[PDB]
């Protein structure tokens, strides 16, 4: 499976 | 409570993040977005954790 990349932060209010 | 287990180390990057170590059990406080949840560690510290780095723990 490996190490998936860090997800983007959507930063919605 | 809902718990997750860390699949990897997460050093964190931003002030709001909650760093953790592989194998740690974290409590989920809430889920403000799909891939970042607000969690709490065994020391009572709180912050954002990347959902792809954890597994449900039951």
């Amino acid at each position: 499976y490996g190490r998936p990349p860090l997800p983007p932060k959507q930063k919605r209010k | 409570a809902e718990y997750v287990r860390a699949l990897f180390d997460f050093n964190g990057n931003d002030e709001e993040d909650l760093p953790f170590k592989k194998g740690d059990i974290l409590r989920i406080r809430d889920k403000p977005e799909e891939q970042w949840w607000n969690a709490e560690d065994s020391e009572g510290k709180r912050g954002m954790i990347p959902v792809p780095y954890v597994e449900k723990y039951r």
